[PDB]
RNA sequence: GCCCCUAACCCGGCCAUAGGCGCCGGUGCUACACCCGGUCUCAUCAGAACCCGGAAGUUAAGGCCGGCGCCGCGCUCGGGAGUACUGGGCUCCGCGAGGGCCCGGGAAACCGGCGUGCUGGGAGGGGGC
RNA sequence: GCGGGGAAAGGAAACAUCUUAGUACCCGCAGGAAGGGAAGCCAACAGGGACCCCCUGAGUAGGGGCGACCGAAAGGGGGAUA
RNA sequence: CUCGGCUUAGUUUUGCCGGGGGAACGCGCCGGCCACUGGCCGGCAAGGCUAAGCACGUCCCGAGUCCGAUAGCGCACUAGUA
RNA sequence: CACGGGCCGGGGAGUUCACGGCCGUGGCGAGCCUAAGGGGUUCAACCCCGGAGGCGUAGGGAAACCGACAGCCCGCAGCGGGGCAACCCGCGAGGGGCGGGGUCUUAAAGGGCCCGUAGUCACGGCCGUGAGACCAGAAACCGGGCGAUCUAGCCCUGGGCAGG
RNA sequence: AGACCAAUCAAGCCCGGUGAUAGCUGGUUCCCCCCGAAGCGGGUCUCAGCCCGGCCUCCCCGGAGGCGGCCGGCGGGGUAGAGUACUGAUCGGGGCCCCGGUCAAACUCCGAACCUGCCAGCGCCGUAGAAGGGGGGAGGCGGGGGCGGUGGGGUAAGCCUCCGCUCCGAGACGGGAACAACCGAGACCGGGGUUAAGGCCCCCAAGUGCGGGCUUAGUGU
RNA sequence: UGAAUCCUGGCCACUGGCGGUACGUGAACCCCGGGUACAACCGGGCGAAGCGCCGCUGAAGGCCGGGGGUAACUGACCCU
RNA sequence: UCGUUGCGGGUCCGCUUACCCGCCGCAAGGCGGGGACAGCGGCAGGCGGGCUGUUCGGCUGGGGCGGCACACCCCUGAAAAGAUAUCGGGGGUGCCCAAAGCUCGGCUCAGGCGGGUCAGAAAUCCGCCGUAGAGUGUAAGGGCAAAAGCCGGGCUGACUGGGCCCUUGAACGCAAGGGGCCCAGGCGGGAAACCGGGGCCUAGAGAACGCUCGUGCCCCCACCAGUGGGGGCCGGGCAUGACAGAAAAGUUACCCUAGGAAUAACCGGCUCGUCGCGGGUGAGAGUCCCCAUCGACCCCGCGGUUUGGUACCCAGACGUCGUCUCUUCCCAUCCUGGCGGUGCAGCAGCCGCCAAGGGUGGGGCUGCCCGCCCAUUAAAGGGGAACGUGAGAUGGGU
């Protein structure tokens, strides 16, 4: 499915409708400070087996369509879904 | 198989319709203004079937509550539990028994 | 200002007894139309339509009313028919699938007959307070 | 009693991290007890004042397929007091 | 300080062992739940001892809503015997 | 024609602790109880002391932080009035509802939790969880020790195999 | 040859961890009295287990209504049947239409019996306590028989899987020749009487009972 | 593999082993840059074996079909 | 790769004392060679069933293979309230769409007919008819005609913060998801009414921990303040399809434990599709002539003599094929007795009826049963008895 680059949507720190860019929602990258990646590490050294779950059979076949809106004007920033499909073509 | 749950799923013949009765219907029904504790039929109309209530509350009468915008909040019951069903007037009929 | 009666017009309710085909009429001061033009508001390829301004003509058509035939339709009418089917009981029949009896309910098609919009509010018109 | 080496069964309704458990068991070394013991402490700007053991703090903080389960310390009350 | 490992409630923060690196000096050094900076507070590691108050039961003494010879310790007896 | 028992005697199975819920009673009561321990005793009993601590009295929120009722209505019992009575009437603890308040979220409204009193200590009972956990029952797995008089293999050193 | 390693070997033996665990199997000890189940729904590495609801029992609060039956008023439905008009199948006659004919779990103009919602009443239950609510303890979560839905499936099955009443499980007793659930019927103890189902020639209590007709096959009882 | 005797055919695609120029990838260490009054942290570089890649090996484990048709079953034909 | 690892010289060369290897010697020490390499310790990558621990789901007309009836949706089953199962029937789902979403307005669709240059069955044009016979993304069912369809204009409500209700989940506990009605903020369409929190309706759906992103003049981090960093509350996402969510391959005939008739194999029970046997019919054959002898197409039965279906009993155990031995029973009769028919001249043969007293044998082949064959014979029938009979045998097969 195709979407546009920009819309015009309502801005809750404006409090009116402004000017959105959309672009794709990318994840951040994993930072060793994590509380839970620490204790991964943590749980990593010594001997034993592999110590957590790693899953193995996968199901979906899409991921949710995650998209991220700013406002043109304050730089407030709405993520939403537009569920399980495939990868949108911004247009 | 067991039996799939729907929102509408054993309304085949529920919601169909004879031939004398197709089309738009009659707008009388807009008409009625009910009050708090007056009765009601629940009879779902199919050409309005997104705001319809569910089939199990179809021919039970109920009472009038109140008004939420323009639905009417009514009180029944299913056998032994008391529901709250708000629906707008062209799923409702007055009830004229008692 | 008020109560009463009353066409065609406006707003409805039920949405064919209201629909469809054909035939024979009535209606014209007012009202409804057809009708006459496109300066203005408004519109399109097109003043056909929509919108605007009007009043020479016409009941030819639409509308409304009356009658007849056909199709369709409606009926808490007669026959079909207490039929088909059915709730309850049975040490009642049948090899059996099934059927019978008693108590209680009870159609449909079809055939014939009848009917072919009814009605609420307002305008206009008449009467009286 | 002190130091070191050190499981599994079972539990988690499977099982590997985990628990069981620093346990069973093994090796070494003492005493009538052992070990600990005299602030490079705890606290919070108010003060405690070596140590051990008992009651409590407390299944609290926290650890943990944050699951099962595991789990203090300071402080307070005592025995005794060097 | 860093890496590996065992352990600990110790969690970017317990203790330790191993490999490698590696101070300062009382004008110094250490601690105050991640690190550093400033203040403030508390202290002086890497040397040794220490009674009392606490565990145990071969053994001795006393007690018992304990058992009473298939019970109670395996053994009430020429039982750790045949 | 499912399994167990030849017979008789004796033996033979819901225990205890900790924690939690609840019940039946008892004490005290906006408070309740002491633990360890200490003194005395006719000496594990008993009397006295010991309030540390635990639970309750206030909740909301992750946290910083903030921190609460007698107003109204319905109404059982009960009470008072009437009535021959039936029943009617008023007040109405406890109960129900509404309102008001404390706090969180929100821009707010709305919404969540809480608020106008009862706890606590004990004894007996039931149940849950752990502990062996009503009694009996594996095949297994791990730790430390014992075994090559048997047997498998090999090494050192002896004996044996008529007759054709 | 997975042979043998002290009657032990697809990994010895002894003692210990250790009373290992066991959703599985066996056993589980005195009397009387009151009430009295279930094998259904959902979730679960769940299908021989367990949890949340339904069904049981006990206690308490609460306070006047309740509903396995019936009549009526006002509503809902789309099955049996019916039809062949929508969607389809299907045989003939006549000129894409008309007429007659055969069908439908996944067709429907019509349409019961029946079931179900509210109200009023009758009936019964209830202040010796309806509705509603709280607390404890569970069992049980394998069901089965008869009848009815041509239930749906299957050649059929004492077959598989649903729906409802009743009965057995957990219910004595009479009849059925025996026989959990077929008919009658619901049992404190003793006695007397009368009946139910069914029976009355003997076995066996009660009739070689009554009228009419049929059967010659010991058909049948 | 299993006396002796006559013999032991084609195939390295796969599973292995082994050898190898370059190149890609490839851990710690180390180095560079950023960040941090210091660290944690973040980006990059270098980059062993091995893997990828290239060969050799069947008395290594072994494997050994077809499609067809043409052809006067096919000697022969195209090969695929 | 870090250390061992040293001494000279210009990363490379050399040296010996380290270290290592052998020889001699009780040792002391000497000889030779290698040499800061090696070896050794730590760390890091690779190969690594050599060894250690484990997992190898469920439903199921027994298990297995298959399927997914394992999470969902529609019709039917379903018996006119509600609910309702089977490895029941017909199908679908894990998407797609910036327009296929919102609103406003105009129009009418399939198809048919008449007229019209190219032009035609079908293009664009004029008119008449046209109940939807079209379209509405996608299964099925439902809805829809000045529309819910088609065309055009203007937009992004597929919105921010919250509440209530319905369904999933009947009465009656209980996720996620989905739908409805609203309050506030700010918009779009429209004259307004009114509508818009995706798709006309019923499917397209995912806990805890962990990570990541957005958000707040936001809260916390241990004596105080600051910097970096970390944690918290609210919301979106990354996934468990076995879809109310472990991270998981075989084999055992060498096998072991606990149970189970909740569950198969043998026998038994029920059933009889299959198997064997009987009957009705008579097209047709039989020189003519249905029925001497048959018997198409069809139909009604019986037995329990094959095979299956079911899973009622039996897993602390009913000894699994065949044969030998021995006894009895049935008749649906192969011979022997009686009778009839004939397409019965005789000899023979074929068919039916009554009849179970007696007989029904000897060999070759195969573990067989069965079957075929050989020479005879009056003929060399077939079945039941826990597939009679293993506390009688045998042991060829399994
Ligand atoms: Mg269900
Ligand atoms: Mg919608
Ligand atoms: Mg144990
Ligand atoms: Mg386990
Ligand atoms: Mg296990
Ligand atoms: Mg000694
Ligand atoms: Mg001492
Ligand atoms: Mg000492
Ligand atoms: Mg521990
Ligand atoms: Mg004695
Ligand atoms: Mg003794
Ligand atoms: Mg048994
Ligand atoms: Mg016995
Ligand atoms: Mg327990
Ligand atoms: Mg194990
Ligand atoms: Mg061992
Ligand atoms: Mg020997
Ligand atoms: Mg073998
Ligand atoms: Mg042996
Ligand atoms: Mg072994
Ligand atoms: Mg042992
Ligand atoms: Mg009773
Ligand atoms: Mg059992
Ligand atoms: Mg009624
Ligand atoms: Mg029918
Ligand atoms: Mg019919
Ligand atoms: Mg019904
Ligand atoms: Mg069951
Ligand atoms: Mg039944
Ligand atoms: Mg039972
Ligand atoms: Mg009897
Ligand atoms: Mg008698
Ligand atoms: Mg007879
Ligand atoms: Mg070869
Ligand atoms: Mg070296
Ligand atoms: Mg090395
Ligand atoms: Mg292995
Ligand atoms: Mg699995
Ligand atoms: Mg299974
Ligand atoms: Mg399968
Ligand atoms: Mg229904
Ligand atoms: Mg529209
Ligand atoms: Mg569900
Ligand atoms: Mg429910
Ligand atoms: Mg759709
Ligand atoms: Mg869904
Ligand atoms: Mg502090
Ligand atoms: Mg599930
Ligand atoms: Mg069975
Ligand atoms: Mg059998
Ligand atoms: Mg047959
Ligand atoms: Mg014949
Ligand atoms: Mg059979
Ligand atoms: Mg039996
Ligand atoms: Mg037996
Ligand atoms: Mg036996
Ligand atoms: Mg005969
Ligand atoms: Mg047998
Ligand atoms: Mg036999
Ligand atoms: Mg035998
Ligand atoms: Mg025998
Ligand atoms: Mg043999
Ligand atoms: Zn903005």
């Amino acid at each position: 499915m195709k979407f546009p680059k920009s819309v015009n949507m309502y801005c809750p720190r404006c409090n009116t409708y402004t000017q959105h860019s959309v672009s794709n929602y990318h994840g951040g990258q994993r930072r060793s400070l994590a509380e839970g990646q620490r204790r991964y590490e943590r749980k990593l050294k010594g001997y034993g087996s592999t110590p957590k779950p790693k899953q193995k059979r996968f199901a979906k076949v899409n991921k949710k369509v995650t998209l991220v809106f700013t406002c043109t004007k304050c730089g407030y920033k709405i993520v939403k879904s537009l569920g399980r499909m495939k990868k949108v073509e911004l247009v | 198989v067991k039996r799939t749950h729907g929102y509408r799923y054993k309304s085949r013949k529920l919601l169909s319709k004879a031939p004398r009765e197709r089309g738009m219907s009659g707008l009388s029904r807009l008409l009625y203004e009910y009050k708090p504790g007056d009765k009601v039929v629940i009879d779902i109309d199919p050409t309005f079937i997104s705001t319809a209530p569910h089939r199990r509350y179809q021919g039970k009468v109920g009472v009038v509550i109140g008004t939420r915008g323009r639905a009417y909040v009514i009180e029944t019951y299913i056998g032994d539990k008391k529901k709250i069903i708000i629906t707008t007037p062209e799923h409702l009929r007055p009830h004229l028994g008692g």
